[PDB]
Formats: structure tokens, C-alpha cells, sequence
């Protein structure tokens, strides 16, 4: 959609070096544009090349029962001219191969949010206050453990002419605002304006899983210099990049659940959503919705005594044959059951080639682990433990 | 069969007198994009920095000729124009003798502003830097300024300069055999 | 070189890495000691030929091996089938690997193998042999070479010294050679001296074995490469299978019997014209009609057997001649399909999938 | 009537191409040369990371010694001990006596590695040079197997030498032995 | 036991290569740990037995000049009983001889600090900042062309959660540090504040000199493999080791001379001190310690004009009887008259057994080199000049 | 050898021992018995030679008076005793530049003790044999045989040779020590009564022995082939205690060999035949001296001290006034100097040497 991003940002630093703040605002302003330029490109395509070419299996194909010879070379034609039709339209489609890769410092910088440092401070020069304050807080919400941006926010706002309408963030993905604002409005007991947002929350998660599972069928990455002697067969290869590609998809339910301004990624993201909605809805009054979302709850955690007594009492004080009419949302069954054929086929794969792997989820049964891992994962937690009690030790000695 | 080439950048070289000519490049300007366009860029002199006024300093006898250096003439520097670094593409191609140039890097994703050249064929240097071109004429120039006398550090005693680097352009991609320069 | 050899029984006692054994043969020729560099190159010959016969075994319990099939709630996903799928056969090929003599020893690089399937060892090899006084087997081993490089120079004046001495002039024979090659040499000789049964039996026995060195040698390309290039998924998994599928599409002219110095154009479709005619011949076209078909399937444009199934169809109703009984046999119908798909799926490959920056001067 | 003491065993098992070949059963002299000792063990369990599991013997000289142990690159110019990648010599205490005594070799002053020997012939002019580490308890006919092995002109065998096991063995009081042959 | 310095270094470089900071900040705060442990283990083992048995003669024995045999075998044995005493207590009391030895690249990689760089980055990435500046400063000093951590260290200082009070070393020993900070205090003329610090870097100057002298007797050092033809005798074998000894006790007054930043070692270390804090005292309102200062740098040069006019000034002043009444220091007394004798100790067996000696001091009078070395060095002075002359001549005529 | 002496040797004669050695063994090996003969007994003049030349040089330098020492160096014990050291090392280096001996090129140790061991005197005996050299022969092979008495054709040679009469008459010792003829010159005056000449024989004993004692004792202070790196201390007293270890043997060598078993206690068993001469010439005042050096020397006997008690019981008779009684000086200072190389050596063996070689 426009130039490499990290060429116009290379412009705009080497501008702002020597006092040109025309030139760095408008080259900060071209590359924030690109990025998402880019990004929205790639996203598109991919989704119509894998709906244009669907995965036409044909379980009606039994091979043969008396012939065993060519019955491979048919199906495995067959597969890989699918497969071709799918590399096709990509290629054709995706355009330019240059502007879609760039340096990893770069996306360092570009989560560091560091054009907003540069944007505010040159905003602040040309006197455009507003679109001053706009950076200067989305920077601040970027990176929390800078007093100097908190003072620098501060003067700006001693200035008049500031609005609080005007504290907007710009950065963030909506999924994660509106699940914020709403266990904020929340936990000082308004559960009546508490429900939308966490409603908007739980669309708006769904859509950007389906963004993200399409976003990591990238290059695949070495051991540093030991491509030179790799020597796979051409069914290695492919099992190998598709099992990298899965670890991508699955360890994608973990990025969607961290926000900057906290240290540690939520625990238990999503069912802790379906929990407040419950709680939410019993302190309104619609009970209906209530039972619905405790019993989607209990789909995942089968063993919560808590929240069995809870959905008890709702059904005590309601109708039976209502609650018992009532059962689980549909799209949560849909996620937890490819999450768990996902898993499943990940967990073979590390069991017999060797690749590792760390769940990302705790809702996981024991069924789909083999027995032969738990071992090595208690095994390196021990070691984890040791470590931080040596250190602790260590620090103790340096006193 | 052979790649193709689309840009030709010249240098105009001077042993700080009595100039020894000019090196002519072709760069393959469709088997390897992001490398070519920031080598043209640097040379034309179109961002401010330039190859204008460098320093081979490595003039190794029989390995190679690098340079490029611009902002100090120690060897241990350069920034190109997609911010300071950037990754390699592809190496589709390999060194094939004398007049290979390549792209000098200090480890992994580490391209510069670096040159390479060759003056024999090397084979262990296949598959770790990326290749984007090959001398077209005036290699009777390299190999009368790949003899000058060094001390024991290789950077020469008489100083190399790049009076002239700008770039000409060809209205036909026309492909190339794969032999030597 | 070929007489003691035994793919299911290979003596444990020359069983060595194949560039160890192929570099001692070669700096034991360079020195001048013959006999154990005969030795040598005769062992590193037959340890090549146990490896590719290992990798073509290795590689046919994997697809040709049924699988299970998984409940609905997987059925519905197909994405995750066909890499399943892939996964179960890549551990399958892992498995097989580990258990062969030929695979547990020190594997070797591309180049050894390159040059060996170049039949560049026979070179020393005559040499070797008039070394030794073996002429006979020296003047094989010349031919064997020039053979597959017809275009050489020093190779020819070399035989043409070996033709000229006295003793070595019936001795011409090939030692990289087939079943199918020799029996194919019986059955015409055989059908050129007016005798019909054995020329029967000889192709009904060389039918089978041509295919399944064909199937072979197909599902044995499915090798690995170098990597230059760092793509996508989709653009890396659909990128490799180009230069299988070039592989695979050179690898039905290698397996053609050369006669006389000339190849023999349309293998299967003679074959099954030689088959035909014998039949005829006995007045049993209870199996002729078929063959016939098959030919006229591998073959579209004729003009003799056209009319000869002109003549069969006026007179179908007097032998008792169904119309199923005139349908091509299965084989032939998927060695056709085969080789149409695969020349197909090339042709639509070199479109769209390859680049554009290559040119030839 | 007075020899060193054992302190540890350390035990190898060996393929010579595809068939198994036995055992080779170290004794090492802890108290005389320990830190060259430690490094040998802690190489040979291969707790570490990295051992000598799966290395091969890359030189075999008919009637002189059998020498391996370097499993970063094969060819006879890698080796990183567990002390960095050298370490100097403590001291020549012992000598080599004849068949069966295991020394460390250097390619120079003070730069041990991880590539031993196992000497098969009186060794005199090696003295004083190689710090003699240990000797061969049992197992001596598997060491004279592999010594006849068809070489190449390297003296690289021919068919692959393989420690395909390697182990060590805990002696609960130290025993002395003699300083003779075998 | 006190593990090894080298085997914790090595796994912390293994550990950092793998990508475990944990691991490898605690495998490098142990190892720098422990050396200095078995420096002060060595240090107080040898410094204590060698001051439980003295070396006292016995007063009660007397040459004998009747019999001339028995008395020298007497003597010997008496001797060297003492000797095999100190001996068995250094033995006894040290414990394993193993884990004091280590290779040259790793002293001449701990001589560069390369642990505090491998801490720096591990702290920086544990988010630990304070200790990843203190590490960044102590790096910074110890290599003055490092660029790149100029940089990190401005980055660090610009960045959160650092101060300019944290600024520490953690590796020079305080006798340098306090005589720089002495001397930059007096530079910007703070005589106030200028003496203290001076009086505690002589005072930890001297304990440094009686601590780092008793570290000196170490292995003998054969060139190559000259020890399989090493046929020195027992009185013989004695003479030589403990020249060796002497002479690198002697090396000693020049490597607490120099610093890491400093290209060149100090030119006349102590009476510097005693100069800048005559000056001092003088500016400050000492009399009687500027005219002590001076006399003890009197004693150390017999021919400097500024002293002698500056003691004659003071004389002036103060009365003759202050002047007359104060003497020199002892300590100085004890240091020059120590190094005097084992100054002509070591020119004689330079002189008979050619084992060369460079002084490493410029206050030893001429009188203690015997006449051979002073014909030499008359002989060398004269061809210098000689060689001096030539070259002007040569210049002469170019021009 | 009377054919030389250590201010009569040759000039040519000052040749390296290897050399002297080797062509020797290659004579030897070609049969030419007189070559190979007189080749060997030059070289046994040049370690006889060897050995003197390196005694006089360790034996002057360590019974040089020390000069007076400085004033200053009072305070600092360790310099003074380490370059009193350094000057008794320097004397010895110019000492034994200034002898010929050692200006020619320094054999192998295993050459010396080869050389210990006797080993060229097999091959003079049986170059004798072949040669027929019969008395010669005989003398060689009765030197060689105190050092492996049970030589099963050393047996056989030597009952062969004995065969024939006289066989007496050759047998010898070719480096027979001064002392110990003077001591059989005694014991022959002693058995023949004749007391006045065994008197002069004990006092040209004494001090011939006290010397070779002497001398063989500070000549132990060699070289030593370098094991291991140590520390400074250590270093020196693995040395020393090696050199004590060497040291303390030269009693047991030095003991005369009579009668194929050593006498035992040679210096206080003459001093028990000297007090018996006196007691017989009834010379009671210098055979007081003698039982005092007898008690030092031997404590455990009882008739020695009942002997004592008997002198004792009317000691003012005769009119000794206890300055008969003081031991004599020699015999106190060997006693002093044996118990101080036992005692040294047992603590050294307990507490310093390394235990790390086992039993079996
Ligand atoms: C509960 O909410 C749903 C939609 O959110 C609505 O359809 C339903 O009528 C509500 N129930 C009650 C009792 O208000
Ligand atoms: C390979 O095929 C044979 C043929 O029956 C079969 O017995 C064997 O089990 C197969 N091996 C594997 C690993 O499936
Ligand atoms: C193979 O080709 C034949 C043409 O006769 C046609 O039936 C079909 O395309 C293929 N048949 C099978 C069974 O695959
Ligand atoms: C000189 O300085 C010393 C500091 O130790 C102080 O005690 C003394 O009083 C000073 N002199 C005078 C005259 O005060
Ligand atoms: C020892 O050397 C000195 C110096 O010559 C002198 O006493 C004498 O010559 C030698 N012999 C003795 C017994 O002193
Ligand atoms: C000699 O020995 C006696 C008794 O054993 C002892 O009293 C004396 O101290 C020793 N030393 C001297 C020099 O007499």
C-alpha cells in the first residue's frame, strides 16, 4: 500500500537530528499509516486465497483394496494440485515481496511506540497541542515506568485549551479498552451500563482471534547458520512448517490477553469474562442470561464448587425446565474444540519427533497429554523453583 | 541460463593521482530487490550520505577489495538508508571468480554499506553473503589496484578515492552469462 | 561387480561408509595398485546400489499403508486431516528408516551422489580392468559409460582400441542393466522366429516388473534440496514440489530400452502392439480386444489398428464378445492417468508458481 | 609393592561398523590428577551438554595407539573441555608403561582437550610431555579388536569406531594397582 | 569447596549463549564471587603461617673453629627443620593445590572485566536497572574505547529508575581511587577537603603493598619444555627460585601504579602523595605538617630545588627549633630502607649470576649498582648519545 | 687404582665417560678384549675422578668460614639467611669451574647408575674369562658380587675358579677403602696382643672414617627430574625431602663387609675394642672416654653400665678428676648429626609426603 515503513522512519529520525519538524511529523505520520496499510493488505489476501480454494478432502476416495502402487501418486497428485491452485493465487495476489519484511529492531521500535515520542515532541514545537497530548499519552500508556512523561504531561496540561475528551490512546486493540472500561464501570456496582461493554469485549475477541490465526503463516525461521546443512525430505519439511505454523496459531491465544500497563498476561482470559457477564446479569435481573452464562462457564471448568452452587441457586430460584432448556454458547464450543484438536496434534508431534511446546491455557484436560512429558515439565519446574530460590539466596549474600 | 541485469552504477576511481579509470557495475535488479535500490540510492547521492569520497581499505591480495565505509575510514562501520541494518533476501546466486560482488556483513542480518569483491574463485564464501552483481568493464582497473603495496594491516599506503559514483540506466533488462565479470 | 549381490542378505563384512570407501578406491588408483582399487570401486558400486534400493523400499510403506480415520468432529475439519495425515506418514518414514544396515552407517553428501548417478566410477573402472588383463569386462564397463554419455570424446577412441585388438568383439554387454531390458530382448527375438507362446509369457512376465520399477522410481524422487530462498508457507511447501515434479517428469526416458544405438520411442504402447498381435495370431480374442484398447488408449491416432477394431466390432456378436470385455486393463489405465496429470500439473506450474528472472545468453 | 589408587571407573561400549563389541573399562587415578579426571568424567556421564556419547575414534595406528574423543567437528580439530575450551597440565606423576594405560593429548604446551589415548606399545619417548590419566582394568581384547581395523592412509578407519555407550561406575573405597603392563 | 572461577565463567557463557539470563546472571555473579574468595583464602593461609614461625637464628650457636665439618652440617639441618615446618603448616592449612591455578585467557579475560558485560546485558534483561548501570559504569571505566557502552550507559542514565548517586565500581581497589578523587578535589582548589582523602589513600596504599607482596611467591616458570633438561642442583635450584621471587616482588611498585584508564603508569608514586599534600597543608594552615611532608619527601630525593626552597620558606616562618623538632615519617623509613636492600640483593645476582633486573624506581642512588652494570650503562648512555648526536647531524643536513 | 691419583692425572686421558663407555661396549662387542679393557678401566679412573672432584667442590664450599655480616640486615632475618645462600651458591659455581673434571660434557643419569651398580664389572669379569685373565677375572667378579650375591653363574664362576688352588690369593676388592685395611690392620694387632700398635691403627680410623662419612653425606646434593609445578615452600621441601631420603643411607653403605655380613655399630664396636685394649694396657684414663662414647652410642647394654658401676665404686684410685668422663667431641657430633637426619626425616614422612601411591 506505500514504501517500507522503516525506510520513512529512517527519514523521519534523520530529519528531527538536525531541527526539520515539518519533515519529521509528516514522515512519522507516512510510516504509522504504511504499517497498517501493510498489515491490512496481508490480512485480506490471506483470507481470500484460503476461501477461493477450499480443502476439497474427498473422504468418498477409498483407494483401493487390490491395487496399492498407484493409488498414492493419484491422491497425492490430487492434494498438491490443490495446493498449487492455493500457491497461485497467492502470489499472484500478494504483490511485492520487499515491503512485507523488515528488520527485527524495527519492530522493536515499532512496539516501543517510540514515533509517538518524536510526533509529541514536534507537535509540541508547531504549537498543535492536541495532537500533542494525543502522543505524549499514548506513549505514557505504552511504556508506564516514565515519570518524565508524566511531568512532560503535566506542563501540557497546566497549559489551557487541554480536553478530557481528548485523552484518547489510538494504539490499543478495542477488544482490550472495552473489556478494561467494563470491569472498571463494574467494580463500583453499576451493573447496569456494565454489560455492554463486556458484550462489545466478547465480539470483539472473537473477531481479533480470527484476525490473528491468519497472521503467523510466515517464513519459516533457523537455527541461525544451520540451514546450510538441513536435509529434510519434501514430507519433513512440510510436517515441520505446519507444526511451527500451529505453535504460532496456538501461542496467538497469549498475546491477545497482554496489556503494556501490566506486567503479567491475564489468567484465564475469557472464562473470567463469561463470569462477570453471569455476575452481571444476576445483579440486574435478567436471570435467563445468568444461568446461560454460568452453565458456559461450567463447560470449561467442570470442577468449580463455587460457581456449582451459584448456578444451584439460579436454578433453585427459577424454573427447572427453563434452565434445563438453557445450555452453552455456540461460539465457545467451537473455539474450545479446535483449541483442543490443536493441542492434541501438537502434543503427538512433541512426543515423537521431539519439538517442544508450553500450554498456553489451563482449561486443558489430562486425556490429551501423554504420559511420558509430565515428568520432564515437573522436572524443569523444579529447576525453575531452585533457580529463583538460589538467586533470592544470592541476593541475600550481597547485603 | 543467466540472470538479468537492469541498472548500471559506475565509479570513477583515483589513486590520488593520475586516475586509474572506471568501474562499471551491472546489478541484478530483479533477482535481488532491498539490495540494489539502497546500493543506487547511496551511490547517485540522493539521501545526503554518499559513496562519494571512500576508502578501500581492505585490498587483501587475491581475496578481495572492500570499501565503502563512509562516516570513518577504520572499517567497522556504515549505515545504509533502511535505518542502520537490514536482513538478507536470498542468496539465488553463488561466487563464481573474479568480479562477484557481494554485500559484507559481521553476522547474521547484519548488511551494511559494505562492498565484496573476488579475484579467484571462492567456494567457502557460498551461502553466507548475499550477491548482487557482477563487474561489467574496466576489471583491468581492479586488478592494477589490487596490487598496490600495504602494510600488515591490508589498508593500503596510497590512499583510493571514488572521485565520481553516479548511475546509468539501461532500457532493457539484458541477461548475462555466468562465467566471469 | 553385480554377481554377489543380495539387497535382503548383504555381507556384514563391506558394509562402510560409501565416500570413505569411494575416496581409499580413488587414492589407491592414483598410486598405482590396480587389483585393490578394483576391489574397491566394485564395493562402492554395490554399496551405491543397496542405498537406492533401501530408499525405494523404505519409501513404499508410507503411502501404500492404509491409516484410520477419525470421528466426525475431526472429519469436519480438513485442514487438519490432511496434515494429520502427513504427520502419521513422515513418523512412519522416520521409523522405517531406523531398523535398514544401509542407514545406520555415515550418510554422504549431494556431490558423491551426483556423480555417481553421472556414471562417472566406470570410467576408472576400464581403465582399472586393462590393468588387470580383465579385456572383456574392461570393454563392458567402456560401453556401460557410453552408453548413457554417447557425446564423449578420449571415451570413444578408447573403445575404438578396445574394438580393434582381437578377442573382445561378442563381449559388448551393458552391466547396468534391468530385467525388464532383457526380457523385452527375449520376447522380440523370441516373436521374430515365428514362436507365439513363450513371446505370450515373456511379455505377460514383463508387463508387471516395468511398472513397478516405474512406481519405484516415481515415488523414490521425493528427495531433499538446498535452501535459497526464504518464503512463506503456502509459497515454500508449493516450491519444493516443482522441482519433485521436474524430477518425477524426467524419469520415465531413463527407464526406455536402448537398442542398437537407438531408443525405443512409445515403450508400453509397442508392448501392448506385440501382445495384440500375438494373441491374434493364436485365434484367442477373448484377451486380444483388450490389449487393443489399451492401445488405442496410449495411442489415439492409428490407422491399422483402428480398422482392426473396425473389423472386431462387425463381427462382436459371433464370439460371444461382451462389451465389458473390451475395456482397458486397470494398469495401463493408471499408469495413463499418472503421466497425463503429472504433465498436466507441470504445464500449469510453469505459469504462475516459477519466477520471471532468468535468461539464457 | 606400591601403585596409585583408584578412585572412579568410567565404562564405554563400542560398535565397529554394525556389530557390538563390548565393554572397555576405565580405571582413573583421582588423588594423583584430579582435575583432568573430573573433566573426563563430567564428559563421559555428559550431564553437562554435550559428551562423548556418539563420538568416534578418529585415528588408529597399527602397533602405536588408538586415539579419539572429539565430538565437535570429527575430523581431529575440535574438542571443548568442560573448562573452557584449554586447560594446562597439572603434573607427570606417572609414565606410560606399555598396553593399556590412558593419557590425555595437547597440541602443545598446556593446551588439554578432550581427545585421549589408549597406548598399545612401551611408550618412553611420550614422557614427560602427556599427563598419563588412567588405565584399562578389563577388557583389553576389545581394544586389540579395534586396533587391527583396515585403515586409509589418514589412518582414519576405514569402517566407523563408535563409543555408542558411555558410562561411569562408583568405587566406594579407592584400591591401588599396579604400575606394570595390561 | 570454593568451586573454580574458569568452570563458572564458562557456563555462564553457555547459558547466555543458550538465552537463560537467570542463569547466567547468577552463574557470573558466583564466579566473581569466588575468585576473590581464594585470593583472600591465599592471602590469609600464607600470610599466617608465615608469621607463626619466625625465622629467629638461634643465639646460642656459634662458628666452630676447630672442627670444620660438623658445624655446616648442623647449620643445614637446623635450616632447613624450619623450612619443612613452614612447610607443613602452608600445606595443612591452604588445602587443595588444584583450584588456584588457571589458563592465561581466562587472567587476561577477568583482567578486561567481561563478566560485568555479560551482567550488564542479563540485568538489563531481567529488569533489575540499578545493578545494570552500576555494571555499565564499572565496564565503562575499566575499557575507555568502548563506544557502544557509552551509549547504553546514556541510555540507561536517560532511561527510568536511575540516579547519578549509584555510580559505583566494584573493582578498583580504594588506594586509587581516593588519590584520583584527591586529586581532582585539589585541581578545582579545595585544599578543605583535599588532605583526608589523601591520608587514606597512603594508609590503604601501605596495606595494600604488605597485602599484595605475600601474593607473589608462586610456581616457578620454565620457557617451553626446558624442564625434561632442568639439572640445577639443591643450592642451586634454592638461589634461583627465590630470585625469581624477589624479582617479582620487586615488579610490584609498578602495577599499583597504573590504571585501566591511564596508558602509562604514574611517574613517582608516594612522594606525589607526599608533594600534593605538602601543597595542601601549606594552602590550608598546617605548618608543622607541611614541614613534616616536606623533610620525608626531602628523604627520598636528596636534590629537588622547589622542596628545598619550600622547606627553607616554612623555616622561615615556623622557628628553627619546629623545624628541627619534627622528622620524617617512620613508614618511609621502613619502605626505602626494605627496597634498598632488596634492590643490591638483586643487582649482585644480576651481576654473578645473569639473571637480568630493570629498576622499576627512579630514587635509587647510583652507589648501590656494582662497577660492571655502571661501566655498561656508562657505555649505553654514551652510544645513546652517540646515536642522539648522529641523528641531529642527519636532520642538519636534510635541512 | 695406584695408577693414578687425583693430582697425577693424564692429559689425554680427559675424556667424556659416554664416549669412553660406548666404545667400550662396541670393543667389547668385536671381541678385542684389550681395547674394550683398558677403555673400561679409563673410564672407571674418570668417575672415580668424577666422584672426587665433586666432593672436594661440595666440601670446600660448605666449610668455608662465613665472613662477618652487615649491621643493617639485623632486623630482616630472611634476606640475611637467603643471601648468606646466594654466596655459598656463587662459591660453589666458581669452585667447580675451577676444576678440570667437570669442563667435558655431563653423562645421563641412568649412566651413573649403571655405573652404581657395577654393571661394567660383569662385562670386564667375563672379558677376563675370555681372555683367560683368571686373577683378574676373580677379583671383578668377587667386587661384583656384593651388590647380587645369588647370581646363579656368578656362583658357578666363582666355585669354579676356587677349584683351582690359590683361588685365595686373587680374591679382592679393586676399590678397597683406606679405612677399612686400617681397621683389619687393628683387628689383626688386636688378635695378636699386640697392644701398642693397635692404638695407632684406631686413630688413623677415626678421622679417615669420619671424613669418608663426611664427604659421601654432603656429596648427596644433586639434581632432581621436575613432576610437578608447586608452590615456592612446597617445592623446596618435596626437594629436600628427596635429598634426605638419600641422605640418610650413607651409614648403612659405609659399613665394613667382613665375612659376607656386615659388622654392625663399626665406630662404637671399635670403641668397645679400644676400651678392652685399655683396660688391658690398664690405660683406664683415655678408656674412660671410650666407655662414655660407647654409652652415647650404645644405651641399651647392661654389662656396659654394671661395668661403669665397677669403674665407679674406687674412681678416685687411679686419680681422675671427671675430665675423663666428657665424651670425645667426634663421636657427640656424629651422634648429633644421625639423630637429627632420623627425627627429620620421620617428620617428614608423617606429615608432608603426599599419600596418594598404595600397598599392592
Ligand atoms: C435479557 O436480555 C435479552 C437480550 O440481552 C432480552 O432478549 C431478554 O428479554 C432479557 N430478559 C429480561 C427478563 O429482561
Ligand atoms: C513394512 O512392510 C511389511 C510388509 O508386510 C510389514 O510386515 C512391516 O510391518 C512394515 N513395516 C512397518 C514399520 O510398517
Ligand atoms: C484415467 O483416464 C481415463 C481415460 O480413459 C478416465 O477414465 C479418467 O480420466 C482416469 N480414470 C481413473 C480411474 O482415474
Ligand atoms: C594541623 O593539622 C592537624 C590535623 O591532624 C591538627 O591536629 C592541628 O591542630 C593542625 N595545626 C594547628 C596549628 O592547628
Ligand atoms: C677451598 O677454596 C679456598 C679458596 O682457594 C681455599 O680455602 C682452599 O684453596 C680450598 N680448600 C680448602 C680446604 O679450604
Ligand atoms: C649434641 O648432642 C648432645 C646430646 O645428644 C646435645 O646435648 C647437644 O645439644 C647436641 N649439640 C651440640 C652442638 O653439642
Amino acid at each position: 500500500g506505500m514504501v517500507t515503513p522503516d525506510l520513512l522512519f529512517a527519514e523521519g529520525t534523520a530529519a528531527y537530528a538536525r531541527g526539520d519538524w515539518p519533515g519529521v511529523v509528516l514522515s512519522m505520520e507516512r510510516a504509522l499509516r504504511s504499517r497498517a496499510a501493510l498489515r491490512a493488505l496481508r490480512l485480506r489476501c490471506r483470507t481470500q486465497c484460503a476461501a477461493d480454494f477450499p480443502w476439497e478432502l474427498d473422504p468418498d476416495w477409498s483407494p483401493s483394496p487390490a491395487q496399492a502402487s498407484g493409488a498414492a501418486a493419484l491422491r497425492d497428485l490430487s492434494f498438491f494440485g490443490g495446493l498449487l491452485r492455493r500457491a497461485a493465487c497467492l502470489r499472484r495476489c500478494l504483490g511485492p515481496p520487499a515491503a512485507h519484511s523488515l528488520s527485527e529492531e524495527m519492530e522493536l521500535e515499532f512496539r516501543k511506540r517510540s514515533p509517538y515520542n518524536y510526533l509529541q515532541v514536534a507537535y509540541f514545537k508547531i504549537n498543535k497541542l492536541e495532537k500533542a497530548v494525543a502522543a505524549a499519552h499514548t506513549f505514557f500508556v505504552g511504556n508506564p515506568e516514565h515519570m518524565e512523561m508524566q511531568q512532560n504531561l503535566d506542563y501540557y496540561q497546566t497549559m489551557s485549551g487541554v480536553k478530557e475528551a481528548d485523552f484518547k490512546d489510538l494504539e490499543t486493540q478495542p477488544h482490550m479498552q472495552e473489556f478494561r472500561l467494563g470491569v472498571r464501570l463494574y467494580s463500583e456496582e453499576q451493573p447496569q451500563e456494565a454489560v455492554p461493554h463486556l458484550e462489545a469485549a466478547l465480539q470483539e475477541y472473537f473477531v481479533a482471534y480470527e484476525e490473528c490465526r491468519a497472521l503467523c503463516e510466515g517464513p519459516y525461521d533457523y537455527d541461525g547458520y544451520n540451514y546450510l546443512e538441513y536435509n529434510a525430505d519434501l514430507f519433513q519439511a512440510i510436517t515441520d512448517h505446519y507444526i511451527q505454523v500451529l505453535n504460532c496459531k496456538q501461542n496467538c491465544v497469549t498475546e491477545l490477553a497482554s496489556h503494556p500497563s501490566r506486567e503479567k498476561p491475564f489468567e484465564d482470559f475469557l472464562p473470567s469474562h463469561y463470569n462477570y457477564l453471569q455476575f452481571a446479569y444476576y445483579n440486574i435481573g435478567n436471570y435467563t442470561q445468568a444461568v446461560e452464562c454460568a452453565k458456559t462457564y461450567l463447560l470449561f471448568f467442570p470442577n468449580d464448587e463455587v460457581m456449582n452452587q451459584n448456578l444451584a441457586y439460579y436454578a433453585a430460584m427459577l424454573g427447572e425446565e427453563h434452565t434445563r432448556s438453557i445450555g452453552p454458547r455456540e461460539s465457545a464450543k467451537e473455539y474450545r474444540q479446535r483449541s483442543l484438536l490443536e493441542k492434541e496434534l501438537l502434543f503427538f508431534a512433541y512426543d515423537v519427533f521431539g519439538i517442544p511446546f508450553v500450554d498456553p491455557d489451563s482449561w486443558t484436560p489430562e486425556e490429551v497429554i501423554p504420559k511420558r512429558l509430565q515428568e520432564k515439565q515437573k522436572s524443569e519446574r523444579e529447576t525453575a523453583v531452585r533457580i529463583s530460590q538460589e538467586i533470592g539466596n544470592l541476593m541475600k549474600e550481597i547485603e | 541460463k543467466g540472470p538479468k541485469v537492469t541498472v548500471k552504477v559506475y565509479f570513477d576511481l583515483r589513486i590520488g593521482d593520475e586516475d586509474v579509470g572506471r568501474v562499471i557495475f551491472g546489478l541484478f535488479g530483479k533477482t535481488v530487490p532491498k539490495t540494489v535500490d539502497n546500493f543506487v540510492a547511496l551511490a547517485t547521492g540522493e539521501k545526503g550520505f554518499g559513496y562519494k569520497n571512500s576508502k578501500f581499505h581492505r585490498v587483501i591480495k587475491d581475496f578481495m577489495i572492500q570499501g565503502g565505509d563512509f562516516t570513518r575510514g577504520d572499517g567497522t562501520g556504515g549505515k545504509s538508508i533502511y535505518g542502520e541494518r537490514f536482513p538478507d533476501e536470498n542468496f539465488k546466486l553463488k561466487h563464481y571468480g573474479p568480479g562477484w560482488v557481494s554485500m559484507a556483513n559481521a553476522g547474521k542480518d547484519t548488511n551494511g554499506s559494505q562492498f565484496f569483491i573476488t579475484t579467484v574463485k571462492t567456494a567457502w564464501l557460498d551461502g553466507k553473503h548475499v550477491v548482487f552483481g557482477k563487474v561489467l568493464e574496466g576489471m583491468e582497473v581492479v586488478r592494477k589496484v589490487e596490487s598496490t603495496k600495504t602494510d600488515s594491516r591490508d589498508k593500503p599506503l596510497k590512499d583510493v578515492i571514488i572521485a565520481d559514483c553516479g548511475k546509468i540506466e539501461v532500457e532493457k533488462p539484458f541477461a548475462i552469462a555466468k562465467e566471469a565479470a | 561387480q553385480y554377481e554377489r549381490y543380495s539387497f535382503r542378505s548383504f555381507p556384514r563384512d563391506e558394509l562402510m561408509p560409501l565416500e570413505s570407501a569411494y575416496r581409499h578406491a580413488l587414492d589407491k588408483y592414483s598410486g598405482e595398485h590396480w587389483a585393490e582399487s578394483v576391489g574397491y570401486l566394485e564395493i562402492s558400486l554395490r554399496l551405491h546400489r543397496l542405498l537406492r534400493d533401501s530408499e525405494a523400499f523404505c519409501h513404499r510403506n508410507c503411502s501404500a499403508a492404509p491409516q484410520p480415520e477419525p470421528a466426525a468432529g475431526l472429519a469436519s475439519y480438513p485442514e487438519l486431516r490432511l496434515f494429520g495425515g502427513l504427520l502419521r506418514r513422515a513418523h512412519c518414514l522416520k521409523r522405517c528408516k531406523q531398523g535398514l544396515p544401509a542407514f545406520r552407517q555415515s550418510q554422504p553428501s549431494r556431490e558423491v551422489l551426483a556423480d555417481f548417478q553421472r556414471r562417472e566410477p566406470y570410467k576408472f573402472l576400464q581403465f582399472a580392468y586393462f590393468k588387470a588383463n580383465n579385456l572383456p569386462k574392461a570393454i563392458a564397463a567402456a560401453h556401460t559409460f557410453l552408453l548413457k554419455h554417447p557425446d564423449d570424446e578420449m571415451m570413444k577412441r578408447n573403445m575404438a582400441y578396445y574394438k580393434s585388438l582381437p578377442g573382445a568383439e561378442d563381449y559388448i554387454k551393458d552391466l547396468e542393466t534391468k530385467s525388464y531390458e532383457s526380457l523385452f530382448i527375449r520376447a522380440v527375438r523370441a516373436y521374430n522366429g515365428e514362436n507365439w507362446r513363450t513371446s505370450i509369457t515373456d511379455m505377460e512376465l514383463a508387463l508387471p516388473d516395468f511398472f513397478k520399477a516405474f512406481y519405484e522410481c516415481l515415488a523414490a524422487c521425493e528427495g531433499s534440496r538446498e535452501i535459497k530462498d526464504f518464503k512463506d508457507f503456502y509459497l515454500s511447501i508449493a516450491d519444493h514440489y516443482v522441482e519433485v515434479l521436474e524430477c518425477k517428469i524426467q524419469c520415465e526416458e531413463n527407464l526406455t530400452p536402448v537398442i542398437g544405438g537407438y531408443p525405443v520411442e512409445k515403450f508400453v504402447a509397442t508392448m501392448y502392439h506385440y501382445l495384440q498381435f500375438a494373441y491374434y495370431k493364436l485365434n484367442d480374442l477373448k484377451n486380444a480386444a483388450p490389449c487393443a484398447v489399451s492401445y488405442l488408449l496410449f495411442d489415439q491416432n492409428d490407422k491399422v489398428m483402428q480398422q482392426n477394431l473396425v473389423y472386431y466390432q462387425y463381427h462382436r456378436d459371433t464370439w460371444g464378445l461382451s462389451d465389458e470385455h473390451f475395456q482397458p486393463r486397470p494398469e495401463a489405465v493408471q499408469f495413463f492417468n499418472v503421466t497425463t496429470l503429472q504433465k498436466e500439473l507441470y504445464d500449469f506450474a510453469k505459469e504462475n508458481i516459477m519466477d520471471d528472472d532468468e535468461g539464457e545468453v
